[PDB]
């Protein structure tokens, strides 16, 4: 009885390839060539402001909130014979600009003679930005068959994200209206509490002390929608985040040490601690995706992904989709079941220099994060 | 700056893990403070509490 969202570690061929424009393939086609992970889950709708509303994020899992991403929606539109909507009907919004029509294209594959009427948009923002489809009238929600979702992180690899209508996972994410409390000035703001639940055995490590652990990760977004204010045609929506912080407190990093433990060096850092994310996969490709920043207000973030193969040929070692890794290293010891994490670092210790590194390997049922504070500046 | 604004407003937490800070866009009905942490997270804070004053103001002194 497994209704939550799901993700595969999927092998792509080519890891140097990106979502090209204009879009040429079917879905499940520009998945298996620029995806790297894939999360499948169940496609909703919520009537608002006169239209059906279907709220998802370009990033489901967030890696890192704060780096910057390029996402494309690629969705499949096909009305029922008794479904008389028009195309010019769907409305899309994401980061950057208001509710507006989507452009569509055909694309045809002659290889298995496949033929899809798809909708698509580009967008540009934080792992944490939104896309909102609306669609007219009670029925328009049956015109989109599924919403993919491609989001191209700064380490360069491909997170997609796949909303069929009527998916299994119907429990996967759960979308309810709530009240605004006149958070936002937007004129007839509406807001949206999407929760976003996988299955999946997360534990988060700083160092190598446990601070958290579960069978279901579980994230709540909070949105308002509406209108910018205006002065006396167009409907032009958008939304807002909201940050409901009064739920959590500081207590899981209360016990963790100031400066994670590890070998420091001239250049660099190394951390190492026992992982069984390698054997648990089975088989399975596990996607390793590392960045650290040694900024405050701000400072260049480092990312960096990796494609691990847990069998066959050229066996358990770390497949690159960047160009290359320079702030960061990753080796894998399977006799010890040890993994070692490098981080190029200022040879000169100083005060106030606090640095960030977080390393995230996943399979496609087991997560784990680990978190290492620093006191030296990163490359 | 970037936009968000605060749903509801954060317990104090030790002045040792707030690394920045900066104020909620003006599309937010209410004057917020959004607190950057150690762990590159966002936190909100009501800022008509001493306690936020005083992590700005020696926020801008460092
Ligand atoms: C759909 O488009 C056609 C022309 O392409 C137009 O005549 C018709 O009124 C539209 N139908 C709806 C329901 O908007
Ligand atoms: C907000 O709700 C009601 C709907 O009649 C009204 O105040 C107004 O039409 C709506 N806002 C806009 C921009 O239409």
């Amino acid at each position: 009885s497994s209704r939550l969202l799901t993700q595969d570690i999927l092998f792509r061929k080519d890891r140097q390839a990106t979502i090209s424009l204009p879009i040429k393939l079917p879905v499940e086609d520009i998945i298996t060539q620029t995806c790297d992970k894939i999360t499948y889950g169940p496609l909703k709708f919520l009537d608002l402001l006169e239209k059906e509303t279907a709220v998802l994020p370009l990033s489901t899992d967030i890696t890192c909130p704060a780096c910057l991403g390029r996402a494309v929606l690629v969705g499949k539109w096909e009305c029922p014979a008794h479904v008389a909507v028009n195309e010019s009907d769907l409305t899309v919004f994401g980061p950057n600009k208001e509710e507006h029509v989507p452009q569509f294209v055909t694309v045809q594959q002659p290889s298995d003679g496949k033929m899809q009427r798809l909708f698509f948009a580009k967008f540009l923002g934080t792992e944490e930005s939104l896309a909102v489809l609306r669609v007219p009238g009670p029925d328009g929600h049956l015109c989109i068959q599924e919403a993919l979702i491609h989001f191209k992180e700064l380490s360069g690899a491909g997170v997609c994200s796949l909303w069929k209508a009527n998916d299994s996972r119907e429990e996967g994410l759960e979308m309810k209206q709530v009240d605004c409390l006149e958070t936002t000035v937007l004129e007839n703001q509406t807001c949206i509490a999407t929760t976003l639940s996988k299955k999946i055995y997360h534990r988060l490590y700083c160092g190598e002390r446990l601070m958290t652990g579960g069978q279901v990760s579980t994230r709540v977004l909070l949105t308002a929608l509406g209108f910018y204010k205006r002065q006396p045609v167009p409907k032009g929506m958008v939304y807002v985040h909201l940050i409901d912080s009064g739920s959590e407190d500081y207590m899981e990093y209360s016990e963790c040490e100031e400066v994670t433990p590890g070998r420091y060096e001239d250049k660099q850092i190394s951390y190492t601690f026992y992982t069984d994310l390698f054997q648990t996969a089975d088989g399975e490709p596990v996607l390793a995706s590392v960045w650290g920043t040694s900024g405050l207000k701000d400072s260049a973030y480092e990312s960096c992904a990796f494609v691990i193969p847990t069998d066959g040929e050229e066996d358990l070692v770390p497949r690159r989709i960047m160009s290359k890794c320079y702030p960061f290293r990753l080796t894998y010891h399977p006799s010890t079941m040890t993994v070692r994490l490098d981080v190029r670092v200022e040879k000169h210790h100083g005060a106030t220099d606090q640095g960030f590194v977080f390393l995230k390997m996943e399979s496609g049922t087991y997560s784990e994060g680990r978190e290492y504070y620093l006191d030296r500046v990163l490359w | 700056t970037p936009t968000a604004c605060c749903f509801s407003y954060s317990r104090k937490i030790p002045r040792q893990f707030i690394v920045a800070y900066f104020e909620t866009s003006s599309l937010c009905s209410q004057p917020g403070v959004i607190f950057l942490t150690k762990r590159n997270r966002q936190i909100c804070a009501d800022s008509k509490e001493t306690w936020v004053q005083e992590y700005i103001t020696d926020l801008e002194l460092n």
